Order: structure tokens, then C-alpha cells, then sequence
């Protein structure tokens, strides 16, 4: 009966719990209304629980996206800011697309930025793309990677097969069993 | 508190072994299960000596002792598979030990493994180890350069690599390692600009 | 029954405790509401506890990110500030990505900055990247390092395999056992 | 029963105590609420206690960081101030990173500054780096130093292996025993 | 029962006392609240006490730092003032670093200043550094001096081994014994 | 307050030894466990002489005494493994001590180790030490330059290094050191610009 | 107030000695423990003469007296190790004292050390001292220039130095000093620009 | 009010001596202890003549008297060490006094020292004094230029100096002075621009 975390939002609470269960630790999610969620554990596990909170940098931080630092609420704007805002949206939109492909469970996308080509009287640089993906276990990753790469190639003004990188894998053995209580 | 009931619902993930040293062992096939069992021992209780077994950790533990008492011994990897009778791959060509000496060696290994009933030492041909390493490597259409030297062989993979061939390369290497181990064949993947 | 630390936030409290337990010291976390958390220890351990608080620079400082010094609340902005803000976000976003790779427990990312190339009539410099990573114990680090490096290579306008450095390792033996009480 | 120090903050109080214990002096930490902490010692030790307060420049001063002298609260800014602010943040961020490396207990980082290159019509100078580090006792320092140096090399626009200096060592024998009371 | 000093702050009071004890004089520290501290001595010692107050310029003055004369509270600023402020901070930060090195009890750092190079159309001058250090008695000073010098060499844009001077020594025999009372 | 119960839940992390000097020793395999046990002795209590053992610390303690009383003795490292009978590696080629002298030497070592029942001094061939150092080094495809000199050998590794080969280099060096020690073979990794 | 109970919990950090001068001595192995014990004597109490011993401080105390009464005596360092019978290293080649004279010398040293029961004066070969100094120095791959002169030798290390070789250099020097002392071999590290 | 109890807790810092002139003397080894004792005499009380002794102050006091009554006497320094029988170093080569004259000299010195029971005048060889001065100086790798002249020798050290060699130079000089004194060998450190 120890207090581990307090004031968690919904996402954070569920993520932390997932980790604890994975490492054989039961956890309680307590709804304190406006005060958020609290996570408590059995005293026998408490030491281990703390160790894992440290190990996995828990609770999770909010996801960082470029547009979050160049808001439309500003009274004025600049070419620099506007171009950045657009690219941010594009990365998000590409992620939304890849996650609908057959066998894909999760995917992340990055695009290179251009902050001062024209500014310096220079022509724009070639666009670089990179992506991460997680597939359903047992899927033929070695071939699927070519769909991603082809799709992305014609998804942007000027890229090529040498400037697109894809790193991927598949999910682990699903934790379908409860950790269990302490012996006492 | 029977240990079988203390361990997870899918009891078939673990093989409980009864060591002659009065220690009840838990053989796990994966580090996630290794940790699972260790948490059980720390969280719950069982009035008896107990210890979780991990194939790689045991392979390492043995190799440490083995290097001290039998330095210069040329060997590959211990295949635990069936706990009771693990198989010890020994370099057929590099070792010149007599049958009697090999008997003694297996006896020392039995001492190192409280659960194992006997040890099956067998001699492997260094050539076939190298042959498989290269054959699979070139089957995958990977670029490489072989480095034969006294006591081993290294496979160098340099230059810029396509994401596809990178994936293939790692898959192959991991499997080779899992089987033979990295004491004779060494792979060297080096992603570099051209 | 000695007072060690007071007024700690949630993160700090859990981090300090983790260290004390690692060094065989039991610790109490006391919730004083709006006043924060307090950490107390048994008098027998108190001397050692103090020593370790010193040794590990505890309690922990808040994490420093570049954007924290160039806020959007300013009435005016400059090219210098805006470019810095963008890079800060990018580092954060890259860290978020690496921590989702299989076997990665924690990762940190740095990118070089450019504060006055164009300012001085000069062309921009090549981008340098560096990163730290912690893997699940037993993982084949010597090969995994190539995924990180490849991923980062095409994640930015102009980098190369000689200007990307990755330093990494794996976690230690998990502290799954309680320290225990003093003998008396 | 002598008064040694008064009005200490939490950090200072714990640091001073650590030193006194190291030199075989028991010390009391008294919480006077809003008035801070007070440190008192046994009269038999008082003379020695005073000597050590002098010797170690106690109580400790607050840590000095460059950004503390060029605050964002100013109504106006200058290139000079802004560039300084950025570098300050970068040093802090590098320190945060080195302290997460395996075996590192503490680390400090310095970066050279450039206050008037462009100002004088001159090109910027090469960047110099230096760092201090404390390792877990028994660690192979002679090899670990190369990770630090490699990491830092690609962590900044233009440095090299001759302009990066690392000085390091390891912790002392932990003071795990209480000083003891005076004989009377 | 003579009054020696009155209205002392905490630091001053403890420093003066340290000196008196070193010269075999007992001293009382009296807390008069808002009025500060007072130091009194036995009449038999009073003459000697006065002599030593003179000899050691007591009570101590507050420490002088360059930034104290160019405050951020000014409505306007100048390149001259700003550059001075920065250097002041840097010296402080270097002192903070040297005092964390193994065996160092105390250290002071000076850096040369540049008030009008660019002002006169001239290029900047080479940077000069000097430092003082006190080590734990018995330490191998003749070798330790090289760490200081190497560290400082790459801690600043442009210095060299001929323009860095280090003067150092070690602490005296600790005064661990009380002076004693007068005979009467 | 039996010491076994005073030490952590996983009692198998420590080997308690009963020294002939009436001191109960705690053998630890890692500095984290060394500290653990030391904290137990300072925190809790046990009415009897006690002292925590650390393989490297003991190796060093002995080497200090040994250098004073047996200066110029050429040796490698003490392998504690089985506390009772530690193994002392001695340079076969550089030492010319007689059998009787070696008897005496082992007796002095027994005096230095209150728990050990006997000391197994054995002579190692300097050539095989050097051979292994270089063989593994070149197996890893690392660049180096060997420095043979009277009394030892140094392996110099200079130039700019790829992060991958840096990792490999350290792993190798640490293992070599752990086994043989750094009294004969010295490695010199120097990361420099080209 | 038995002194053993007055000193710290880990009583094994100190060796209490009973001097023939009725002074109870506290042998400490480190200046932190030296200070610890001194604070005990000043803080607490013990109705009997007492004095804390420090290996380096005693080595120095003796060398002062020794220079006055035996000027020009060529010697290295006193190894206290076992308090009762400290070892005095004497230059075999530079001293021409007779056996009887050496007897007298040891007797004077016994007078200087109230606790020691006897002094083991032994003669060391200057060549081996120098040989070890240089051998280790070059083993570390350090640059240097030897300076042989009547009565001693100096090892000059100049030029700009890599942080790695700086660390190595100091480690070596400190160890050499600890063993032999700095009366014959003098090291001279000079970090300079090239 | 026994003087031993009037002086500090660590009574072993002072050597109380009973002079034949009915003055109780306090021998101190350091000016901090000299002052300590003087403050005791002024602060507290003791109904009896008393006077604090300081090795350097006494050496000077004697040299003043000695120059007046024995002008041109060539000597080095008085070594007080054991209060009772201080040693007077006298230039063997420059003095031509007869044995009887030396007897008288020692008697006058005894008169100057109320506590000392006798004075051990001994003759030292000027060559060995100079030899040691130069030998140590060059051992430290210091630059210098020797100045032999009738009645003495001066060692000139000029030019810009490295902070490291500055430290070394002073350490050496202070020690030489402490032993032999500055009446024959004079050092001249002059930090100058080149």
C-alpha cells in the first residue's frame, strides 16, 4: 500500500501501468477527479516499482511537434515561421497515412527542414525523409519496407531512394497474463 | 506455496528443475521471463534455495570458470536445450586432448551445473563453422571481405548500405551467433560513406 | 527518524529514493500536500544518507532545454531566436523517436547550432549530431548502433557518417530487493 | 551546545553537515521554519568545527551560470547578450547529458565564448571545450575518457581532439559511519 | 568581560573567532537578533585580542566581484559594461569548477580584461589567466598543478601554457584544540 | 543475528567465509554488493569480527605487500574464484625461484589470506599471454602497433576511430584485463585527429 | 574508556600499538583516518599518553633526525607495513658502512621508534631502482629524457601532452614514489607548448 | 598550576625544560606554538621564571653573541634537536682553533644555554656542504650558475621560470637552508624576462 505517482493524466497513468505489469507488478489506478490519477502498489513490489519508474523515465512527457512553438496566435508572422508550421503539419499527416497500411501498428515520420536557403540567396536543398515502423509479429518486414519507401518517394516535391531511410521491426510477445499478488 | 503455482498462468513458459544441491532452479527462455521469475522470488516466497536459469548467463558463467582452469581451450558454445544433458561444442581441429582428459573436462562441467545430469562434449569441425558463415552471408547478396587468421575468421562489411541489406545482414548475423557463438567467427558491420 | 529533504516535487522525491535504496537505505516519502514531499531516514543510516545526497548532487535539477530561454511570450523576435527555438524542438522530437526503438530504454540527442553564419555573409556549416542510448541488458549493442546512425543520417538536411557520434550502453542489475531495517 | 550557523537553506545545511561528519564532528540540523536551518555542535567539537567552516569556505555559495546575468526580463536585447544566453543553456544541457553516462557520478562542462568576432569584421574562432568528471570508484578511467571526448567532439559545430580537455577522477571512501559523541 | 566587536554578520563573526582561537584566545559569540553578532573576550586576553584584530584587518570586508559595479538595473547598457559583466561571471564559474577537483580545498581565478581593443580599431589581445589553490595537506602539489593548467588551457578561446600562472600550497596544522581559560 | 539473514533476500549473492583469525568474511562479486554488505555491517550489528572481501581490492592489497617483501617478482593476477584455494599466476619464464622458495612464497600468501586454506601457485607462459592479447585485438579488426620491450608489451592504438570500433576495442581490453591483468600487457587507446 | 571503543565502528581501520614509552599509539593508513583519530583524542578522553601514527609523517620525522646524525647516508624509504618490524631500505652501492656500524644505526632507529621492536635494515641495488623507473615509464608509452648524474637520476617529460597520457603518467609516478620514494629517482613532468 | 597542565591538551607539542638558572623553559617546534606558549604565560600564571624557546630565535641569539666575542669564526648552524645536547656545526677547513680553544668555546656556549648540559661541537667539511647544494639543485633540473668565492658560494638562478620549476626550486632551497643554514651557501632566485 504505497503511493508511487500522483496527478497523472489519463495517458500517463495507463502507460506507467503497462510497464509495471510487464515487469510483474500489480498496480492500482485511482481516480481522484480533478486531481488526476494516482498509482499505488503493494509494499513487497514498491522497491522494484521505483526502480522501473527511474529506468523508463516515467511518467511520460507530452509529445513534441514543431508547430507547437510557432502558434497562429501571434500577431505577426514570418516566412521562417510559416514554412516551419507547414512542415510540421505534413509530418503529422504522413504519420496518419502510414499507420493505415496493412500490418502497421505504429509509425513515425521525419522530414528535413529549410530555414534559410532563400534567405541567403541560395537555392533549396533536397528533401530528406526518415521513418520508423512497428509491424504485426510474423509479418515479412524485408519486403514491406519497399512499400513505405515507394510511397514516400512520390509524396514530396523532390526526394529520392538514397535520401529516404526506413528503420523498422515488429511487436513483442503480448502481455496477456496478470502479474499476480504477493505471497502473504 | 508450490513454485509452479507461484509462477505465471502459462506455466509452460518455465521449466522447473531440481538440482542435486537442493536448489530449485527455474529455466527461462527469455530475459523477460528471467525477470518475471526473479520478481516472483523477491515478491512472494518459497522456503527453499532457488535460482533462475538463463541460457546466455549460464553460458557466460561457465566460460569464465573454464578460461581460468582450462586456458587456451578452443570451444564454441554450450547448447542447453534439454537442461539435463547440455551439449558442449568443442573445436575438433584445434584441441588435442585425450579421451581421458575429455572425461575429466566433462566432469568439471557437471560440477559447474548442479541440475545437469551429464555433459555431452562433442567435437565440431572449424571448417564447417566458417563455411556456413560465409555461405549464408553471400546468399543474402551482401558485400564483404573475409579475414582468415590463426585462431579465427572475421567478415568485414563496409561501405554505404541500403536499408534493405542492413536488415538482412543483421538477421543473418544474429542467427549465426545464436547457433555457433562469436568465439571463432566474428562479423564486422561498418556503415560508412563512400 | 531524521529529516533529510523537504519541499521536493514528485519527480525529485522518487529519484532520490531510488538512489538511497540502491545503496541499502530505507526511506520514507511523506506527502505534506501543498508543501511538497519530504524524505526521512532511520538514524542508523542518516550519516550514510547524507554522504550519498552529496555524492549524487541530490535533489535533481530540472531538465534544461534551449527553447526555455527564448520564449514566445516576447513581444518581438529575431532570426537568431527563432532558429534556436526550432532546433530545440527538433532535438526533443528526435529523442521521442529514438526511445520507441526496440530495446531502447532511454536516449538523448544533440544537434549543433548555427547562430551567425548568414549574419556574417557566410554559408551555413555541416550539421553535427550526437546521441546517447541505454539498452535492455543482453542486447547486441555492437550492431544496434548502426540503426541509430542510419536513421539520424537521413533525418536532417546535411549530415554524414563522420559527423554523427553515438555512445551507448545497457542497464545495470535491477534493484528488486528491499534494503531492510536496522538491527535493534 | 554551541550555535555555528543560522539561516541556512536546505542545500547549504546538508552540505556543511556532510563536511563536519567527514571530519568526525556530530551536528544537529534545526528547522526554524521561515527562518531557515541552524547548525549546532557539541562544545568539545566547537573549536574544530569553526576551523573547518573556515577551511572549506562554508556555507556554500549558489551556483553561477552565465545566463543569470543576461535575463529575458530586459525590455531590449543585443546579439551579444543573446549569444551568451544560448551558450549558457548549452553548457547546462551538456552537463545533464554526461551525468547519465554509465559510471558517472558528477560532471561539469565549459565552452569557450565569442563576444566580438563578427563585431570586429572577423570570422569566428574554433570552439574550445573542457570538462570535469567523477566516476564510481574502481572504474577504468583511462579508457572511459575517450567516450567523453568522442561524444563532445560531434556535439558542436567545430571542435577537434586537440581543443577538448577532460580532467577526471573517482570518489573517495564513503563515510558510512557516525562520528560519535564526546566522552563525558 | 570586554566588548571587542559589535554588529557583525554571521560570516564575519565566525572568521574573527577562528583567528582568535588560533592565537590561543577564547571568544564568545553573542546573538543580539536584528542587531547582529557581538564578540567578547576575557579581560586577561583583551589586550592581545585587540592587537590581533589590528594585525589581521578584522572584521573582514565583503568579497569584491567585477559585476557588482555594472548592475543590470541600469536603464541603458554599453558594450564595455556588458563584456565586463560576462567576464565576471566566467571567473566565478571557473572558481566553482576548480573547487570540485580532488584534494582542492579552495581556489581563486583571475582573467584578464579587454576594455577598448575594438573601440580603438584594434584586434583583441591574448587572454591571461592566473589562479590560486589550497590543497589537502600531504597532497603531491608538484604534479597536481598540471591538471589545473591543462584544464584552464582549453577552457577559453585563446590562451596558452605561457600565459597561465598557478600559485598554490596546502593547509596548515588544524586547530583542533580549545585555547583554554585564564588562570584565576 | 545470523549474518546470512542480515544480508539481502537473495543470499546467493554473497559467500560468507569463516576465517581462521575469528573474522567472518563476506565475499562479494561486485562493488555494489561490496557496498551493500558494508552498509549492513555499519547499519545493523553482529557481535564478531567481520570484513567484506572484494576480488580487486584483495588483489591490490596482496600486490602491495608482495612488492615490498618480494620485489622484482614477476607475476600476473590472483584468481580468487573458489575462496578456499585462490590461484596465483606467476611468470614461468621470468622467475627462476626454486621449488622450496615457491613453497615459502605460497606460505606467505596464506598468511596474507586468513580465509584461504592454501594457495595454488602456477607458472604461466608469457608468450601465450601476449599471443592472446594480439590475436583477439586483430580478430576485432582493430588497427594497432605492438611494442615489445624487456619486461612487457604495449599495444598502441592511434588515429581517428569509428564509434563501432571504439566499442569493440574497449570490450576486448576489459576482458583481457579481467583475465590476465595489466602487469605484462598494456593497452594504449589514443583517440586522435588525422 | 578503552581506546578501541573510542575509535570508529570499523575498528579494523586502526592498529593500536603499545609503545615501550608508555604511550599508546594509533597507526592510521590514511590522512583521513589520521585526522579522525586526532579528533577522538581532542574530543573525547583517555587517561594515558597517546599519539597517532602516520606512515609518511613518521618517514619524514626519522629522515630529519637521520640527516643530522648520519649526514650523507644514502637511503630510500622506510616501509612500516608491520609496525613491529619496519624495513629500512639502504643504498647497497653507495654506502660502505661496516656490519657493526649498521648494527648501531638500527639501534638508533629503534630509539626513534618507541613501538617498533626491531629495525630490519636491508641493502637495495640502485640499478634496479632506476631500471624499474624507466621500464614502467616507457611501458606506458610516455616520452621522456633520462638524466643520469652522480647520486641520482631524473626523468624529464616535456612537450604538449594528451589528456590520456597525462593521466597515465601521474598514475605511474605516484606508484613509483609510494614504493621507492623520491630520494634517488626524480620525475619532472612539464606541460609545455610546442 | 603545573605548567604542563597550563599548556594545550596535546602536551606532546611542547618540551618543558628545567634550566639551571631556575627558569623553566618551554621548547616549541613552531612559531605558532611559540606564540601559544607565550600567550599562556601572559594570560595565565605561574609563580616562577619562565621563557619560551624557539630553535631559530635561539640560533640567532647565539650567533649575535658569538660574532662579538668570536669574530671571524667560521660556522654553520646549531642543531638543537635534543635540547640537552645541541650540536654545533663548525667549518673544519676554515677554522684552525686548537683542541683547548674549542673546549673553551663550548664552555662559553654552555653559558649561553642555561638548559643545555653540554655542547657537541663538531667539524664539517665545506666541500660536502657545497656538493649537496649543487647536487640537489641540478637533480631538480633547475638552471643555475655557480659562484665560488673566498669564504662561500652563491647559486644564481635567472631567466623566466615555469611555475612548476619555481615550486621545485623553493622546496629545495628551504630544505637546504633548514639543514645547513645560509652562512656558506647562498641561493639567488631571480625571476626575470628574457
Amino acid at each position: 500500500d504505497k503511493d508511487l505517482l500522483k496527478g497523472l493524466d489519463q495517458e500517463q497513468a495507463n502507460e506507467v501501468i503497462a510497464v509495471l505489469q510487464m515487469h510483474n507488478i500489480e498496480a492500482n489506478k485511482i481516480d481522484s477527479g480533478k486531481l488526476g490519477y494516482s498509482i499505488t502498489v503493494a509494499e513487497p513490489d514498491f522497491t522494484a516499482a521505483v526502480y522501473w519508474i527511474k529506468t523508463y523515465q516515467l511518467p511520460p512527457r507530452p509529445r513534441v511537434e514543431i508547430a507547437q512553438m510557432f502558434p497562429a496566435d501571434s500577431l505577426v508572422s514570418s516566412p521562417r515561421a510559416e514554412k516551419a508550421r507547414l512542415y510540421s503539419a505534413i509530418e503529422q499527416r504522413l504519420e496518419q497515412s502510414l499507420q493505415t497500411m496493412e500490418g502497421v501498428l505504429s509509425a513515425r515520420v521525419h522530414i528535413s527542414y529549410d530555414i534559410d536557403a532563400g534567405e541567403n540567396g541560395r537555392p533549396p536543398k533536397p528533401v530528406h525523409l526518415s521513418a520508423l515502423a512497428v509491424y504485426e509479429r510474423g509479418s515479412p518486414l524485408a519486403h514491406q519496407i519497399s512499400d513505405i519507401k515507394r510511397f514516400l518517394k512520390n509524396s514530396f516535391a523532390d526526394v529520392d531512394y538514397d535520401n529516404i531511410s526506413v528503420v523498422l521491426s515488429e511487436r513483442s510477445d503480448a502481455q496477456l497474463q496478470a502479474p499476480g499478488t504477493p505471497v502473504k | 506455496a508450490e513454485l509452479d503455482s507461484l509462477l505465471g498462468q502459462e506455466k509452460e513458459r518455465f521449466q522447473v528443475l531440481p538440482g542435486r544441491d537442493k536448489m530449485l532452479y527455474v529455466a527461462a527462455q527469455n530475459e523477460r521471463d528471467t525477470l518475471w521469475a526473479r520478481q516472483v522470488l523477491a515478491r512472494g516466497d518459497y522456503d527453499k534455495n532457488a535460482r533462475v536459469i538463463n541460457e546466455n548467463e549460464e553460458n557466460k558463467r561457465i566460460s569464465i570458470w573454464l578460461d581460468t582452469y582450462y586456458p587456451q581451450l578452443a570451444y564454441y558454445r554450450i547448447h542447453f536445450d534439454e537442461p539435463r544433458k547440455p551439449v558442449f561444442w568443442l573445436s575438433r581441429q584445434r584441441n588435442t586432448m585425450s579421451k581421458k582428459e575429455l572425461e575429466v573436462l566433462s566432469q568439471k562441467l557437471r560440477a559447474l551445473m548442479p541440475y545437469a545430469d551429464s555433459v555431452n562434449i562433442t567435437l565440431m569441425d572449424d571448417v564447417t563453422a566458417a563455411g556456413q558463415a560465409e555461405a549464408g552471408l553471400k546468399q543474402q547478396a551482401l558485400p564483404y571481405s573475409r579475414r582468415n587468421h590463426k585462431g579465427g575468421v572475421t567478415f568485414v562489411i563496409q561501405g554505404a548500405l541500403d536499408d534493405v541489406e542492413i536488415l538482412r545482414a543483421r538477421q543473418f548475423v544474429d542467427s549465426y551467433y545464436r547457433t555457433w557463438g562469436g568465439r571463432y567467427v566474428q562479423f564486422a558491420i561498418e556503415l560508412k560513406d563512400d
